[PDB]
RNA sequence: AUACAGUGAAACUGCGAAGCUCAUUAAAUCAGUUAUCGUUUAUUUGAUAGUUACAUGGUAUAACUGUGGUAA
RNA sequence: GAUGAUUCAUAAUAACUUUUCGAAUCGCAUGGCCUUGUGCUGGCGAUGGUUCAUUCAAAUUUCUGCCCUAUCAACUUUCGAUGGUAGGAUAGUGGCCUACCAUGGUUUCAACGGGUAACGGAGAGGGAGCCUGAGAAACGGCUACCACAUCCAAGGAAGGCAGCAGGCAAUUACCCAAUCCUAAUUCAGGGAGGUAGUAUAAAUAACGAUACAGGGCCCAUUCGGGUCUUGUAAUUGGAAUGAGUACAAUGUAAAUACCUUAACGAGGAACAAUUGGAGGGCAAGUCUGGUGCCAG
């Protein structure tokens, strides 16, 4: 039954309607703003023990 | 009624439109309840999607059972008890009861390799392995969904800490699990990965943050439909080419048909492709083409007949495309051997003229004298000497897989090609047949497992010149930084992994996890002299084995699961039963890899010398923060060594490798009688003692091995060339030279011992031969004892022989080879060999007289 | 209730488990009647056994505790 | 000693035995004694146990008992038919079975065979073997064999539904109370059983008042003849009550139903039964045929 709600999932137009310590970790994760890929950008890695931090591969 | 985030529906629909796969990571205890919703969205987007589902788990399912009758009985009892109404079924129970789900353990991931599934569910995150992740994802078709259920609380705490701070790694109270942590970070880079909770809230850590629904709707299909239409009238080409699924597959089949048409029996076709690209379908279709063309004696060879089930399946589909009918035009013969599991062995065809397709073991090359075609499937897994015998005066098709199953190193395929440079035709299949080309998941998987890594020639080394080995220095590689998924570390990892795969014969996907998580393992890299990312020249992976590992082992047994093993310490235990060697600490060189182009320039020896120096002490906290990264590479002095007694190696005996370890002062102590089935060479263990430590034990072991080797030349090492056998003896004797002490010394044969071994009539027979008064056959009985006495060093300084003469005596006496067999091996005519053999026996007789 | 003592899951013992559908068969079915000095018989009922001990063993395990195998 | 009758009941001798049985059990109560030790001796029950009799059953067994038949005169020894001796088995008698022996047994007084309104004994997927019990060749279980069919990760596992009830479509819901039956039993149970579910007598009306009209009806082919309180397509009054709408009690294991019984309940009594038959008559209407205005 596509138009109807089968199981708990209903699709109208292009939007789907569904019926539904860790909890603190859940909400903290949901509120994160920067992506993991972006967080890598500000990071630099030291190649040798006293070498200069290299950020991006050439 | 909660409005789902628009990203989740859009991603599934985008994948279906573009035939790209997508990854969902569901975090929460109620993650299982969200799978039915995702599957429904997948099916509604396209009704042509495959409805089969794959459920992979380690030991236990999540709160349900896959046995139907057990489920209804629990349901019926619940209904009878009144806990549930008569007809209530929550969505999850409906999802399992109706849908076609295949439940598979992680251990038995081989069974799923052939099949194709619409959705893949990986129940357990902690137990994910590189092999299980390559095998399972490859079965998902275009538009499918890969679901990974990160339900564990500890897994979530790792997820939280990295997202809060990429440097920080959550580490519980000896396995580090670096592969899983690197896996999580990689998921962020994937554009088709969404990480969601059990409420379908999109966690922003995922890479698919900015997914937007695509507008409603490929060139490769266009280049494929036109080709089929053009060839429809031209049978048998049209019917068979119709079975092709991709442009590359059709081109390969047509090229095979060209070979089948040319009828040249000195012609060879080499097919190279990745796994899942459709080689076996191409092979089976072409075999059907040769059947319809007229080839009668068609052969198929592989390591085992079971692996050919797909190839034979597509032959029959090709036969169906050609109108052949089972039990009228052809008959199927299945194996009676229980080992082959009723695998098809022979197909007999009766149309027009009698035509036969037969499976042969690769060793049986003699039967191929009447062959018109042999199809070598998975030639990578057949030993190189054996396949060379298989290249006869007949049409040859070879299929070799690159980075599929174990496959083989890419350079090995190149070395095989270089040898073939017989007329050659090379064909390559690049496009996948289950999903769209350039699928992000396949790219993400290859990066994560470093499967597609390739070696690159460095122009800078050419300009500056090749570094002299004395200039190069050895540096330790910190594993936490290497597997931190930083772009710099990732590039260095790829270069290291490139060196690994090219050199060694066989590499499994799990080797990456073993290297990352195992505590005993360490990594060393021989960088060029520092003066950009450095390009390693040689990489050494060692594993600490001995008394040091016992503390880690004892922890594992307390866990209830023994972790890993001590190969050399256990091996030396059963062979010699020496309690001391168990207590001795040592390191085993798991793998030493060098650039094949720069081989013979002395890097491999240089790195071992520096490594030997390091553990001798001649060069005398970097862990990640546990809830800013340390340097990627560490100088040798910066990290103190463990106390070790010996350096060991385990490798498949080849003349090149044996010469390499012989030159580096390694002494052989064991050699396996049973050849490795995949590669065909014998595993050899060689040990090296470090200065300042007792060396008495190694000398005793080497002496015992030499006696074992001498007697076992006749049993299973008779295949070895005589020159190779002498080298092993010579390498062992170098061990005796290492010990300056004369406490142990060979004993010259006494007259009393001489009488027992040879009777006087024999000695008279030996004298008469030297006088040329006897034939060679008369003395055949005495030769093996003479070889034992001579190579036992009982004859002493009186009798010495040349390297060629020692080879001849060893071959007759020990290898049991014929005198003519030595002639071919030593490139000497038979008459000269017998003349030399007589001269050898004169010296032995003269010595026998002198004692008397 | 200083062995337990009310009630009592599970488990071990004891007792009882003894309408339909097809075919057809003339005093071989069935009915009445006779015999068992020619027999078996739970139960009911009535009779009926003077020929370490202030109480023996596990030669004993279940339910139960806990460790696991299996798709079941 | 007992029967009509016994090698019957019973007793004894000598041995035999996978020699049986002859309370290592439980509940309630705590009396009578004294030799004060918790010393001796104790009341009512339950569960067990040998043998006999009784009861409930079972198995064989004597004699008798309505069809047509000779166009059914032999049948039986056809792997026992009739009988004797011995053994095996059975709970026992017994050709029930086995060894030896005799040649018998039914029949024209109807054997044997045939037909039958002789509904006027068998099985639980199909044959074979076995197990429990006082009682079964068990609608139970087990083994192999033969088919059917189901789940599976294809390594195995399990079934008797090859059923039942329907059609050519609601067999369900409530109980053990009533009558009986089984148990470690007053109390548990029983799809035994019980309860419910889904051609026969009435009504659609009865009784009055007033007004206004002169015709109404019967017979007869024909002409005509016979007789008298009739018609309304008029107005009007107050009474009666059933269907319904329904408060209760009774009824019952409970409930439905039945019986009994408050209040309301009629003029279009619209609180609105039918079915069939025989005749008409009408237009600025339609069609057809003609010897105007007609006929169909
Ligand atoms: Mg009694
Ligand atoms: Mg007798
Ligand atoms: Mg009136
Ligand atoms: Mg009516």
């Amino acid at each position: 039954a596509p138009m109807s709600d089968v199981g708990g999932v209903l699709m109208d137009k292009d939007a789907v309607y569904i019926d539904i310590e860790g909890e603190k970790l859940m909400t903290g994760l949901q509120s994160v703003e920067q992506s993991i890929a972006e967080k890598f950008d500000g990071v630099g890695l030291q190649l040798f023990s006293n070498g200069t931090e290299l950020h991006e591969v050439a | 009624k909660k409005a789902i985030d628009s990203r989740i529906p859009s991603l599934i629909r985008n994948g279906v439109q573009t035939k790209q796969r997508s990854i969902f990571v569901i975090v929460g205890d109620r993650a299982r309840n969200q799978l039915p919703n995702l599957h429904y969205l997948m099916m509604s987007a396209d009704l042509k999607m495959n409805k089969s589902v794959l459920w992979a788990y380690k030991k236990k399912l999540l709160g349900f059972t896959s046995h139907r009758k057990k489920r209804e009985n629990k349901i019926k009892k619940e209904i009878k008890r009144g806990t549930r109404e008569v007809n209530e079924m929550d969505p999850f129970e409906s999802f399992i009861s109706n849908q076609n789900i295949r439940y598979v353990y992680y251990k038995e991931s081989e069974k799923i390799l052939g099949n194709t599934y619409g959705m893949c569910i990986l129940q357990d995150f902690e137990a994910l392995t590189p092999n299980l992740l390559a095998r399972t994802i490859e079965t998902v078709e275009g538009g499918g969904i890969v679901v990974i259920l990160l339900k564990s609380m500890s897994s979530l705490k790792q997820l939280y800490t990295m997202t809060m701070d990429v440097h920080a790694r959550y580490r519980t109270e000896d396995v580090v699990a670096r592969f899983n942590e690197r896996f999580i970070l990689s998921l962020g880079s994937n554009p088709n990965c969404l990480v969601v909770d059990d409420e379908l809230n999109v966690l922003p850590l995922s890479g698919a943050k900015n997914v937007k629904p695509l507008p409603p709707k490929p060139p490769k299909q266009l280049e494929l439909q036109e080709l089929k239409e053009s060839l429809e009238d031209v049978q048998p080409a049209g019917s068979l080419v119709s079975l092709s699924k991709t442009v590359n597959q059709a081109h390969a089949i047509l090229s095979f048909i060209d070979a089948i048409s040319e009828k040249t029996l000195n012609f060879t076709v080499a097919l190279t492709a990745g796994r899942g690209r459709g080689k076996s379908a191409a092979l089976g279709i072409s075999i059907a083409a040769a059947v319809s063309h007229g080839y009668s004696n068609i052969f198929v060879t592989s390591p085992s007949p079971e692996n050919l089930k797909t190839l034979f399946e597509f032959i029959f589909k090709g036969f169906d495309a050609l109108g052949y009918q089972e039990h009228i035009d052809y008959d199927i013969i299945q194996s009676t051997n229980p080992d082959f599991n009723k695998a098809i062995v022979r197909v007999d065809i009766k149309r027009d003229h009698r035509q036969t397709i037969q499976y042969i073991v690769p060793q049986d090359h003699q039967v191929l004298g009447q062959a018109e075609l042999v199809v070598i499937d998975e030639a990578a897994a057949i030993p190189l000497p054996i396949v060379k015998n298989l290249l006869g005066p007949y049409l040859v098709f070879m299929a070799s897989t690159i980075n599929g199953y174990e496959g083989t190193g890419r350079s090995l395929s190149l070395k095989l090609i270089q040898q073939l440079r017989r007329q050659l035709r090379e064909i390559s299949l690049d496009e996948p047949i289950r999903y769209a080309p350039g699928d992000p998941i396949e790219k993400w998987l290859n990066k994560l497992l470093c499967l597609d890594v390739t070696l690159i020639k460095n122009p800078r080394f050419a300009t500056r010149g090749t570094p002299h080995p004395s200039q190069c220095n050895l540096f330790v590689v910190n594993r936490d930084t290497l597997f931190s998924y930083h772009p710099v570390s990732e590039n260095f990892l790829e270069k290291m992994m490139a060196l690994y795969v090219s050199s060694h014969y066989k590499n499994s996907p799990n080797d990456l996890q073993l290297m990352s998580d195992a505590p005993a393992h360490k990594l060393f890299v021989l960088l060029p002299p520092i003066d950009r990312i450095p390009d390693p020249l040689c990489v050494i992976q060692i594993a600490l084995e001995g008394e040091i590992s016992k503390e880690s082992v004892r922890n594992s047994l307390s866990r209830g699961q023994r972790a890993g093993g001590d190969l050399i310490p256990w091996l030396i235990s059963q062979q010699f039963q020496d309690e001391e060697f168990a207590s001795l600490s040592g390191a085993r060189i798991v793998r030493i890899a060098t650039n094949p182009e720069y081989a013979s320039m002395g890097y491999g020896s240089r790195a071992i010398e520096l490594l030997r120096d390091y553990f001798e002490g001649k060069f005398t906290d970097y862990s990640i923060k546990r809830v800013t990264l340390p340097p990627l590479l560490l100088k040798l002095s910066e990290q103190p060594p463990h106390y070790l007694h010996y350096l060991g190696v385990s490798y498949g005996l080849t003349q090149s490798l044996h010469k390499f370890w012989k030159n580096n002062s390694f002494v052989p102590v064991y050699l396996r009688q049973t050849a490795n089935d995949l590669t065909g060479e014998h595993t050899c263990v060689m040990l090296n003692v470090l200065e300042g430590r007792e060396s008495n034990w190694l000398v005793e072991f080497a002496k015992d091995f030499r006696k074992r080797f001498l007697s076992l030349l006749s049993y299973d090492f008779h295949k070895f060339t005589a020159v190779q056998a002498l080298s092993v003896i010579e390498s062992s004797k170098k061990a005796q030279d290492l010990s300056d002490d004369e406490k142990h010394d060979n004993k010259e044969l006494t007259r009393t011992h001489l009488d027992d071994i040879f009777s006087p009539f024999d000695l008279k027979r030996l004298d008469s031969y030297s006088n040329n008064l006897l034939d060679y056959h008369v003395i055949g009985d005495m030769i093996p004892m003479l070889a034992l006495l001579y190579f036992g060093d009982k004859m002493g300084d009186s009798v010495k022989l040349s390297s060629v003469q020692s080879a001849i005596l060893l071959a007759i006496g020990l290898q049991r080879k014929n005198i003519d067999t030595i002639a071919k091996e030593l490139n000497l005519p038979s008459n000269q060999t017998i003349a030399m053999f007589a001269k050898i026996m004169r010296k032995m007789s003269q010595y026998f007289r002198q004692l008397l």
